[PDB]
């Protein structure tokens, strides 16, 4: 019974 | 610089409507600023006086690479918004103006470029995909193209590994075979890399590949990175631990032999540390990870007993926090369902009972069906030693019977069958 997964970067950064 | 400060939005407006480059340049300028301010970045107010269009165009001044930097940036932050927002800088025609801004002879702007398109790509796997399918990668692949990686800016070379990580990142779908075959050498390449950061995106990169089926987890094992994960799972830096044991987790979901790959590289010697890590949810994936490496082969699991893990699973279930207590279960009713007699006693000789029998007053539903699960697993083993009187009271004297006979009374139809079925087969 193997089970899948279903602080990360993240998905858009703004520059400031 | 002070004098592209503060500009109103119809000053921004009325420069870049001139029919004068430099004053166009002075107001794009004036926008970027506007747009880079900590607080409420008044991106609307820029989308709506319609500006986009106008910064994609400055994209393509090869003349004025001034301008093409400020407008590149004005649209990185537009496309760093929401998704209405990044769709507005898609629907400007900004893809392949950015792409063809990756081989600018500026590095400033080739930069930006790269987070652009990265911002665009991270909104989602549609506009990942559409990325793609403009040609990103070459270009972004040839901007890595070098002897060594040492020699690029440092900021460049994290922005670039950013990107790349995500055009591996969505799902359903997940990115296109034919992309990530063509990104993986570059992505082993960086998981190499000596800077914390570049390392930790690698990481990220390699986790949302092996997100998926096995075949993704096989293209990505296949190019022998499970080594240099295990060696990144014990480094002391805990955003690079983490995403670490997320690759590495996932990987163990596989085959049997995609699994045995992890144990081969060393994994399970860090796992005493991972287990009792002060990162609740360091402790919580690394138990997950356990869990699914009990439901491999008796081989398998004998190993998680040579490295004498089983005593570091008995104390997650004792004390951790919940959601880490119930993977543990779940890792408890898996080495119970696949293993021999032998290492379920084992397991019982560590001092599984009592803290499991304790997890039967958790109110989740799950767990308990999980639990009961166990217990009849062991049950079961104790029979063919024709010990299950021993165990009986094992569970008796540590308050397990009114746990199980409590369970009685459960709501739930499927736990009331499995206790009842304890107790007149084992507690008469």
């Amino acid at each position: 019974g193997k089970r899948k997964h279903e602080g990360p970067s993240p998905v858009k950064m703004i520059k400031t | 610089n002070q004098g592209t400060v503060n500009w109103s939005v119809e000053d921004i407006v009325k420069g870049i409507n001139s029919n004068n480059l430099e004053s166009q340049l002075q107001a794009t300028q004036a926008a970027r600023k506007l747009l880079s301010r900590e607080k409420q970045p008044p991106i609307d107010n820029i989308i709506r006086a319609g500006l986009i269009p106008k910064f994609v165009s400055f994209l393509g001044k090869t003349d004025c690479s001034p301008i093409q930097f400020e407008s590149a940036w004005a649209l990185t932050n537009i496309a760093s918004g929401t998704s209405e927002q990044t769709k507005a800088v898609v629907d400007g025609g900004a893809i392949p103006a950015f792409i063809s801004l990756l081989a600018s002879p500026h590095a400033h702007i080739s930069e930006q470029a790269v987070w652009a398109l990265g911002n665009i790509a991270g909104d989602g796997s549609a506009f990942r995909d559409l990325v793609i399918k403009h040609g990103a990668i070459d270009p972004l692949l040839a901007l890595l193209a070098v002897p060594d990686l040492s020699t690029l800016a440092c900021g460049y070379l994290r922005n670039l590994t950013w990107t790349l990580s995500n055009l591996c990142r969505n799902k359903n779908p997940a990115p296109p075979l034919d992309a990530v075959e063509q990104i993986l050498p570059t992505l082993v390449r960086l998981l190499h890399h000596n800077d914390p950061e570049v390392l930790a995106d690698s990481c990220w990169a390699i986790s949302y590949l092996t997100d998926g089926p096995n075949e993704r987890i096989e293209m990505v094992v296949k190019k022998g990175v499970v080594p240099q994960l295990v060696k990144l799972l014990g480094a002391t830096e805990l955003p690079i631990v983490t995403p670490a044991l997320r690759a590495i987790g996932n990987i163990v979901t596989g085959t049997d032999e995609q699994t045995q790959k992890v144990i081969d590289a060393g994994a399970l010697a860090v796992f005493p540390s991972l287990l009792t890590n002060p990162k609740t949810n360091i402790q919580k994936e690394a138990t997950w990870t356990m869990s699914n490496i009990t439901a491999g082969r008796q081989d398998q699991i004998q190993q998680v007993v040579n490295h004498g893990l089983v005593p570091f699973l008995v104390g997650v279930l004792s004390k951790a926090d919940f959601k880490t207590q119930k993977e543990a279960a779940w890792a408890i009713t898996n080495y119970t369902s696949g293993g021999t007699v032998e290492q379920i006693v084992y397991l019982v000789h560590c001092g599984i009972i009592e803290p499991l029998m304790n997890l039967l007053s958790a109110k989740d539903t799950k767990i308990i069906q999980v639990i009961l699960d166990a217990i009849s697993n062991i049950f079961q083993a104790a029979e063919k030693l024709g010990e299950t009187e021993k165990l009986s009271i094992m569970i008796e004297e540590c308050g397990g019977l009114d746990k199980i006979e409590a369970l009685q009374r459960h709501e739930n139809e499927s736990v009331y069958k499995a206790s009842l079925n304890l107790i007149e087969k084992y507690f008469s």
